[PDB]
């Protein structure tokens, strides 16, 4: 009666090794849920060849999973929602704090201070108020893309952020997108 | 240290048990068979090999509708499938239809013969061959070796005929690639002396091994009705290790 | 002969352990810690498919793996932190003595010895002190990039060295990045 | 069956890798960019319930 | 390891010297065939002499 389950206690062990094994060594399990998580969207043309539970890449490292991909045909563009990080894609730090103060210098600057209004207080602090709730470090004019794993992977979605400077929330519609690019489209863009 | 006592009694048996079995088969085949050897080896192929063939001619079908259905969805990511008929011909004549049809011959028609062997031995109808005279190695055990030696590799071929037809129902039929360019893949890369002859030798090994398992497990029984079916579970599991064992010695050395 | 029953209870269980050592050193869940390794950084933008545990080569050799990436959301970047091999890429005193000359042979050089040649004093005993000390074979005019080697993927990082008079320490920041440049810039400019 | 297929990538990881002279990192890296945890461990193992 | 596309070798060991920079390859070499063995110097010696007793 001691021995017998004992040596299925010892079954239970390695079991727990080889599943293990399988999950954190050869699959890897970044999951559907990282720090909060939001989710946000964009809408596209071309979605082609991309099945569900995809990877959202940043600059070069995963920070979530796509979802699902709903085509309306009101207006006949793709739109996909996917889930985000907080930790990666934003502040929580005084760092919230720290972007106001360069906002400020370049705009409202000695130049461009009889440009805007140039005794601003509600919409200097307005700077005060929209830079603090659900804030991004992404640009309101990024540009997303379906790329590909290398040279003839599979499919997900890698975000350039770059130029202007103003920043959205968190739950919103990036309006600057690009789909895929198969042979077909390619020889196009070539001829 | 009594666990340790009874672990190390348990494998010096297991070595001598291998020691009997080895002498048991130099006494089978070297002898000049008896007058009425062959009409015995024939109704015992009829056992052995025509009962074990409805078994293998669906299971070997059921395989070639699984390799067609799963290299079809690799090989269309990479664009690829006019090898389609190759790697479903070159899984199944090299690798597969050797292996998979000695893990199904050691089931039926291999622990079959223990059962045979072996209520013969506690219902003391070997001992009592023996006191007429004849012997019942060569008598009952010889013509059960020989008809295991010849009836898995007649029945390979046959596994590996209805899974590469079976394979071509659901890649060329079904899933709608071409018929032409599916027979003209295998030609190509598939030579017969490599490939087809290598896996019928493979198979001649894999059969020395389930039957000279089977035999000398229902002739050295101990005459028990429940020490017949404890012999029948050590000749299915003995068999699946030397099939596999051999298995990768006779890789390495074919494709190596 | 009592002992012969226990003889073989011994190399049973015994050989029955040393197959599940070798079965958790050549897994990758015991083991492979690297001897004298030591951990450096660099900032990077475009790590995208850089597994962990990936290859670090130096100039055709593998020297260390990866295995830690950060984003760094306040600007953005990738960061990366990975373990060398210190049997291949530090000194000992054989050439301790050697990698001290080296330099100080250029050290009295036409072209540095001739220097402000005051400082020749200056650039003598001051150099060898930490010299000697903690410093590997990378120069100060190595970049680290990311490489693939193939047509298909093994994404790598890759150390160019550029020669000098002067070396890394152990555990710093190597202060001349790339990322990679596929997909979009490829194709582009690739027509 | 998780057993058997812990023990048979690893006994593949030691000919493959060890013996015939494979590079071991493109060998791991392999695995996790196209082997996905629900659609491949997650479907072997409910393969295996409807066959105890 | 080929002189025209015929194996001939095996590499053995890849180091690396941390002072010059350069790699160091280490490969083994058959010697059936890339060898002149007692047969084969009746070909070499009328020629690998023919070249030191040249015009030059």
């Amino acid at each position: 009666s001691r021995t017998s389950e004992l040596a299925v206690g010892i079954f239970v062990i390695i079991f727990g090794i080889a599943l293990f094994f399988l999950a954190m060594k050869v699959s890897g399990l970044v999951g559907t849920n990282l720090s909060d998580g939001y989710t946000m969207k964009a809408q596209f043309d071309n979605v082609n060849g991309l099945k569900p539970r995809a990877k959202v890449t940043m600059s070069g490292v995963t920070i979530g999973r796509v979802d699902s991909i709903t085509l309306d045909p009101v207006t006949r563009l793709a739109t996909v929602t996917f889930d985000l990080d907080g930790k990666l894609t934003s502040f929580n730090a005084e760092q919230l704090k720290e972007v106001q103060k360069n906002a400020l210098d370049e705009l409202r600057y000695s130049s461009d201070y009889t440009q805007a209004t140039p005794a601003q207080q509600k919409t200097m602090e307005q700077q005060l108020i929209s830079n603090m709730n659900s804030i991004t470090s992404i640009d309101e004019d990024a540009y997303i893309m379906v790329a590909t794993n290398g040279l003839l992977g599979e499919k997900y979605l890698k975000i350039v952020p770059g130029g202007g400077l103003n920043y959205l929330k968190r739950g919103d519609t990036i309006s600057n997108t690009q789909g895929t690019m198969d042979l077909e489209d390619l020889i196009s863009k070539f001829i | 240290m009594n666990t340790i006592a009874w672990l190390g009694r348990l494998v010096i048996e297991r070595i001598r048990g291998i020691g009997v079995a080895a002498l048991m088969l130099l006494q089978i085949i070297f002898s000049l068979p008896s007058a009425g050897g062959f009409g015995r080896f024939v109704y015992q192929m009829h056992r052995v090999g025509v009962m074990s063939l409805l078994i293998i001619t669906v299971s070997g079908l059921f395989i070639g509708l699984v390799l067609g259905l799963q290299g079809y969805s690799i090989l269309v990511n990479v664009g690829s499938e006019s090898m389609l008929g190759t790697m479903v011909s070159l899984t199944l004549l090299r690798e597969l239809a050797p292996v998979v049809a000695a893990l199904l011959f050691a089931g039926r028609a291999g622990s079959a013969l223990t059962a045979e062997i072996g209520s013969m031995k506690q219902s003391e109808q070997l001992a009592s061959m023996e006191m007429i005279g004849v012997d019942p190695l060569k008598q009952i055990v010889s013509p059960r070796l020989w008809a295991g030696i010849v009836s898995l590799p007649m029945l390979t071929v046959i596994f590996a005929a209805i899974g590469i037809v079976g394979g071509k129902l659901v890649g060329v039929d079904f899933l709608g690639v071409d018929e032409g360019s599916f027979w003209s893949g295998m030609q190509n890369n598939v030579q017969f002396g490599h490939d087809v002859v290598n896996g019928i030798i493979k198979s001649i090994v894999f059969a020395l091994l389930c039957t000279w398992i089977a035999v000398f497990q229902g002739y050295a029984c101990d005459p028990t009705p429940e020490g017949i079916a404890t012999a029948m579970t050590r000749t299915v599991v003995y068999s699946s290790l030397c099939v596999l064992g051999f298995d990768f010695v006779l890789t390495a050395v074919m494709f190596g």
